[PDB]
């Protein structure tokens, strides 16, 4: 069905080893699912209708004098959707644990509104919102956005949780702050993970049980 | 195919649907295409279903929306072109596509409605009438008109497997004639139609499916590549050589279509496709009967004229047409009359010299027709009766009999009908030739009066109160006679008489020309008017005049064949063809050509290729209609005015023409100025550059007689230039006036193109046209610019540029000619081209003497080498020592050369290139004779 | 043809300067030299747009230039040169038949009896 998916990737040097391990299991599975069938070459961009991916990928604060976020266009094709996730290189981290999820999250719902200005020929759609992350958010308010400048995580992933966005968390390691803010995002009113270690709370998407 | 989504990308940004257009446009097809793109697409990505599903995007589907509504409608019609539209998306669909398929096919099959009669007797076909109009086929995509023509086939193929004597439906033969039109179903089409079609509805032995696939090749087809002319002419002969043929339906129709096929051979086709069936010369002749014989001869000699085949040559031996002469001599013996035979090439003149056969007296046919007179009046059993008269091998009498019979007792008994069906259609035209003969000899021996009045009373009645003979066919066999001096003119008076003294073929062409019009693929009610004609003049041709007025009237219930197309009128053309050229051959009969272009020259509407005949016929007579420009006027304001009503202003003839030389003789003609052929050529670079006005008129060139507009233009302009009374020189030298006088309208920058045009038009002129260029050539070298005065000595390698004429330097005549003289000759034909070794050796070579000159007649003669020693070869050889003869007298008479060097790389050049050691006995004379220098840089000559 | 579209007001000092230059760089035969500048001229009246430029060329060619030959014949049996130099042109008959339909008139008349004034 119609659906407005996007994801938002840690890009640093956690989730550098583990990422090509979750496409596999996780995150390639779950576009087929977007996409019935895998793809091959035929998609085409450009058909306003229908489901459109999307990136963003987010940081820690030592790129220093660089921006915090890169986000991608949105994208019809599935296809051009894994050439971008293949072409993440995580070269990030230093001498620090967390990381910018202020910063995704609030590009994430500037995308969900450049969307929801997007279409118009369906009111609501399936508003699908990933967070492939290892690591705890820090606690800066979000500097790098308009309209969402000065809230925290809790406030922001409220406001996901509210309007009907089905927020959804992947990550390698299994964390606390991630599994607080998944229970946060309650959309208003199944062991999915293949390895153990993995902690994978998904609200919306179908992906082989194991 | 897959690349074509990025395309549609680049072309399509959208955010919304894209409205559906109007449908009862055809070019709203042309809207839809995208969409068709996307099912098509859909259709093939079904194998592997959910593997590389294309989904349709979201500005095609409203379209997609409308096809799908549109598909589920069953209640459809041809009103609108949504058919189209279904027909186009769905045609790579196995069950999809047959409810657009059945739903246009059965409207021009036509089952279960009715029988509708064709005329005549016996004839039945079915019921529809009205064929697809052509933008509904231009408006299908190739698979649509593929799958049509595939499926018109096998309908066709198995109405002739069920032996049915319901023939077939008008509107179907129509619209496959219509269809053979489309060269992009080639291998599906014609190439189909007399690989596979044609022999297997031979092979089944229909004769009901074979006649109307001939009369539609006959009457409905335009441009056919000749090679499957030629052996669709290879079929006919064969079918003529089998198949019993008494039915004379069949006969004459094959007869005919043969007719049809051999005059309309293209001037240059003749020999390249007769080049390939020369081995097996007797697949395309005719055995029997030798009026089809004669037309060939006749073809061949216009072919051989116009293409200028036989200059360069004098003897018929070691070419393609002494296989071909030589086969017709045999099965044919017949002999050209001297009128006839003086308009001929010079080879077949040589060769009809010789092979002369005698023939008989006139006393001793008079003799042979009495005794089997009083034979007839002594003997009266009838079965012996019946066997003698028609004893095969006996000389053919038989009309002659009848003639004798109805000249006095004006009445036939029951046992001549009884002979003549027992004769058969083959050995009729042999009668008829032996009665041509006859006639022609007792109307000479006839004292003109009322006898005479009665004796084409008779003969009239002949014709048609009792239908023994077809007009065409009686008038063919006279018409095609050896026949000299005042019998010649007494049967060409016979041909005048017979045509123009009844009403009975007046009546029939008249009728036809005010109620038809030849546009066939614009009309759809053509059924209605031909049964309207066929009423009103019912054609027999089973004797039934002669069946009803013989006195215990004998009735014949035999089937008549499908007639959609024929009739008598648009049988006499390609008759009437031969009958104008005869007219123009004989000299003191000119007034009869006169009248007849008077009465029936309105016939001409309906002519498949007027132009071209006027082109054949002015370039072919154009030594006879030198004198007579009255006549020549006659007939291309006949040829031409005939078609003035359905062809736009300004089709053929410039407007200037037509104010002009529209006008009766005070002993004034009008002689043109040279504006007027300013404005012919700017009409041909017009139409060569492509100009969006256009100076013609645009037509449908898959049916006109013309390919491109190109080579319309081209026709139009040579024809209305050999029909002017002024004489060839005037115009050749006025043609290249345009370009070598200074001239207004011809603009500088594009000089190319004019002289292009100048050498096309004056290439496809007659000899006297093109001849002038040679005066011109003489001109110049004998010019004070090149002999005496040097003053303008600029080096002459910068000179004989013309290319020059970007700076404004072009010198004169010099530089001019030299583009002109290579403009006209890179278009001549190889037969035009080999009167230059005659020109250099004869008149050239005695007036070279300074070297500008040489070099001069180098840089014209030089670059056509090539062109001779592809396809000449002696006449390369001719020009090396005409080149060396030049060289050697301008050593002789002149104290020393300035250009050595570029002479002597010249000759090393053709030498090494062109001519290698065939000159080397004749060479070493003249570079013996030379100057020390020149010696020393041409001894590597000799070697 | 520089000289002509650019400055017409130049004085012909300048001019004649530069034409010698151009004569001693590349060794130019007198004849041929004299051909050129009318052939120039002739080229630049026939390519010239309807209008000023029309009367500025005329001029060019008939005022200007015949007083450059008379100041290069006085810097150098000039006579025996600008003769064979207009033989020379008048074998270019469609030159001077194009320059004669833009002129309306016989041009090389004018200019024959302009350089007979000049001497």
């Amino acid at each position: 069905v119609v659906a407005d998916v996007v994801f938002v990737i840690e890009g640093t040097a956690n989730l550098g080893p583990y990422f090509e391990g979750l496409r596999k299991h996780y995150l390639l599975p779950a576009i087929e699912y977007f996409n019935g069938g895998p793809p091959a070459e035929t998609d085409f961009g450009g058909d306003y209708g229908g489901t459109q991916y999307s990136l963003v990928v987010f940081n820690t604060v030592d790129c220093a004098p660089e921006s915090y976020v890169q986000c991608h266009a949105p994208t019809s094709s599935a296809y051009e959707f894994v050439t971008w996730l293949d072409g993440i290189k995580f070269m990030g981290g230093g001498g620090e644990s967390c990381s910018l999820i202020a910063e995704g999250l609030s590009t994430a719902l500037q995308l969900f509104d450049d969307f929801k200005k997007m279409r118009e020929q369906i009111g609501q759609t399936h508003r699908v919102c990933l967070l492939i992350c290892n690591s705890p958010p820090y606690l800066l308010p979000a500097v790098e956005s308009t309209t969402y400048s000065g809230c925290t995580t809790e406030n922001l992933v409220q406001q996901i949780g509210e309007r009907g966005i089905h927020f959804s968390i992947v990550s390698p390691r299994k964390l606390p702050a991630l599994r607080l803010l998944f229970e946060k995002a309650a959309p208003p009113a199944t062991d999915v993970s293949q390895d153990p270690r993995h902690m994978v709370l998904v609200r919306g998407l179908v992906l082989p049980v194991g | 195919f897959l690349p074509v989504m990025k395309l549609f990308d680049l072309l399509y940004p959208e955010k919304e649907y894209i409205p559906v257009p109007d449908i009862n446009k055809p070019q709203s097809t042309h809207a839809f295409a995208m969409t068709c793109i996307w099912i098509h697409l859909n259709r093939k990505a079904q194998n592997d279903n959910s593997k590389l599903q294309i989904p349709i995007p979201h500005s095609l589907r409203l379209h997609h929306e409308f096809l799908q509504q549109s598909l589920r409608n069953k209640s459809l019609q041809m009103n609108d072109y949504k058919i189209a539209l279904l027909c186009n998306a769905y045609s790579t669909n196995s069950e999809c596509f047959t409810l657009p398929m059945g739903a246009l096919v059965e409207t021009i099959y036509g089952n279960g409605i009715m029988r509708i009669p064709l005329p005549g007797t016996n004839c039945m076909a079915s019921g529809s009438i009205t064929p697809l109009p052509m933008n509904l086929l231009d408006s299908l995509t190739v698979h649509a008109k593929m799958s049509l023509i595939h499926s018109i086939a096998t309908r066709v193929i198995k109405l002739a497997h069920a032996k049915s004597s319901v023939a077939l439906a008008p509107a179907l033969v129509e619209t496959y004639s219509r269809l053979l039109v489309y060269m992009e179903i080639e291998s599906l089409g014609i190439k189909g139609f007399i690989s596979q079609l044609l022999p297997t509805v031979f092979k089944s032995h229909a004769w009901g499916i074979l006649h109307t696939l001939l009369e539609m090749f006959s009457y409905r087809m335009h441009h056919i590549q000749p090679h499957y002319r030629v052996q669709l002419l290879s079929h006919l002969h064969t079918l003529a050589a089998v198949a019993q043929t008494n039915q004379n339906q069949l006969h004459l129709c094959v007869e005919s279509t043969a007719l049809r096929l051999i005059t309309a051979l293209g001037s240059s086709e003749v020999q390249p496709q007769f080049t390939r069936f020369l081995s097996d010369p007797k697949t395309v002749l005719s055995a029997e009967s030798e009026e089809l014989n004669r037309a060939l001869i006749l073809t061949l000699a216009r072919a051989t004229h116009v293409t200028d085949f036989f200059t360069g040559s004098d003897s018929i031996q070691g070419t393609w047409c002494k296989d071909i002469l030589q086969t017709i001599m045999s099965f044919t013996p017949h002999n050209w009359a001297s009128h006839t035979l003086s308009c001929f090439p010079g080879p077949l003149q040589a060769f009809f010299k010789q092979n002369n056969v005698p023939q008989e007296s006139r006393f001793n046919l008079k003799k042979n027709v009495e005794e089997e007179y009083r034979k007839w009046k002594s003997m009266s059993n009838e079965n012996d009766i019946i066997t003698h008269f028609s004893m095969q091998g006996s000389p053919p009498l038989f009309l002659c009999l009848l003639w004798k019979m109805l000249l006095e007792t004006d009445h036939i008994n029951q046992i001549g009908y009884r002979v003549l069906e027992r004769i058969g259609a083959r050995a009729l035209v042999a009668h008829v030739r032996t009665f041509a003969d006859f006639l022609v000899y007792e109307f000479s021996t006839s004292a003109g009066g009322q006898q005479l009045n009665k004796c084409i009373e008779i003969l009239n009645d002949m014709v048609w109160k009792y239908n023994i003979v077809t007009l065409d066919r009686l008038i063919l066999c006279l018409a095609m006679r050896s026949h000299e001096g005042n019998e010649a003119q007494v049967c060409y008076f016979i041909i005048q008489l017979l045509l123009l003294k009844p009403n009975d073929f007046r009546n029939r062409v008249s009728d036809f020309v005010k109620e038809n019009s030849p546009e066939h693929w614009l009309q759809n009610d053509w059924h209605t008017k031909h049964m309207n004609y066929h009423k009103k003049y019912p054609e027999k041709l089973y004797f039934e005049g002669l069946a009803e007025q013989v006195d215990p009237p004998v009735q014949i219930q035999s089937p008549y064949l499908p007639i959609y197309f024929g009739n008598v009128c648009l049988r006499f053309l390609p008759v009437f063809d031969i009958v104008i050229h005869r007219f123009l051959e004989l000299l003191p009969v000119s007034k009869s050509l006169e009248t007849l272009l008077d009465h029936l020259g309105g016939l001409y509407k309906f002519h498949d290729r007027p132009v071209t005949y006027l082109y054949n016929t002015l370039h072919y007579y154009e030594m006879h209609l030198r004198d007579r420009a009255f006549l020549k006027r006659k007939l291309v304001h006949a040829i031409i005015g005939s078609l003035k009503d359905n062809r736009p202003q300004g089709w053929c003839l410039s407007d200037t023409y037509l104010k002009c030389a529209m006008n009766a003789r005070e002993e004034n003609p009008w002689v043109p100025d040279d504006t007027y052929y300013c404005r012919l050529i700017g009409r041909l670079v017009d139409t060569m550059a492509g100009k969006s006005p256009g100076p013609f008129p645009n037509c449908d060139w898959r049916f006109n007689e013309f390919p491109n507009p190109a080579a319309h233009a081209l026709h139009v302009t040579c024809v209305e230039l050999m029909a002017l009374a002024v004489s060839g020189k005037e115009v050749g030298n006025a043609l290249l006036n345009v370009v070598l006088k200074s001239q207004p309208l011809v603009p500088r920058e594009n000089i190319t193109a004019w002289m292009n045009a100048i050498g096309l038009i004056i290439t496809a002129l007659p000899e006297p046209y093109w001849i002038v260029l040679h005066d011109r050539i003489v001109s110049v070298i004998s010019s004070p610019s090149l002999t005496s005065e040097t003053e303008w000595v600029g080096y002459p390698f910068r000179l004989f540029d013309f290319t020059a004429c970007h700076q404004s330097y072009s010198e004169m005549s010099c530089s001019y000619t030299l583009a002109l003289a290579h403009a006209v000759w890179h278009h001549s034909s190889i037969g035009q081209l080999s009167l230059i070794p005659k020109f250099l050796t004869e008149v050239l070579l005695p007036i070279v003497k300074t070297e500008f000159q040489l070099l001069y007649v180098y840089h014209l003669v030089g670059p056509f080498l090539q062109r001779f020693q592809q396809e000449r070869t002696r006449c390369m050889i001719e020009i090396g020592v005409a080149f060396y003869d030049m060289l050697l007298n301008v050593d002789q008479c002149s104290t020393h050369l300035n250009y050595m060097d570029p002479i002597c790389d010249f000759l090393y050049h053709m030498k090494y290139m062109f001519t290698g050691d065939s000159v080397k006995e004749q060479v070493e004379k003249i570079i013996c004779n030379l100057k020390p220098a020149l010696k020393l840089r041409l001894r590597f000559i000799t070697h | 043809l520089l000289e002509g579209t650019m400055n017409l007001t130049g004085e012909t000092q300048s001019l004649v300067e530069q034409l010698t230059m151009v004569k001693r760089m590349q060794h130019i035969p007198t004849p041929l030299f004299v051909l050129e500048i009318w052939k120039a001229c002739f080229v630049g009246l026939i390519e010239s747009p309807e209008g000023t430029e029309e009367l500025k060329w005329t001029a060019f060619t008939f005022l200007k230039i015949p007083q450059v030959l008379v100041k290069l014949k006085k810097y150098s049996d000039f006579t025996e040169d600008v003769n064979c130099a207009f033989e020379f042109l008048l074998k270019l008959t469609p030159l001077l038949d194009k320059a004669d339909q833009r002129c309306n008139c016989d041009c090389t008349n004018f200019l024959l009896q302009e350089c007979g004034k000049q001497g």
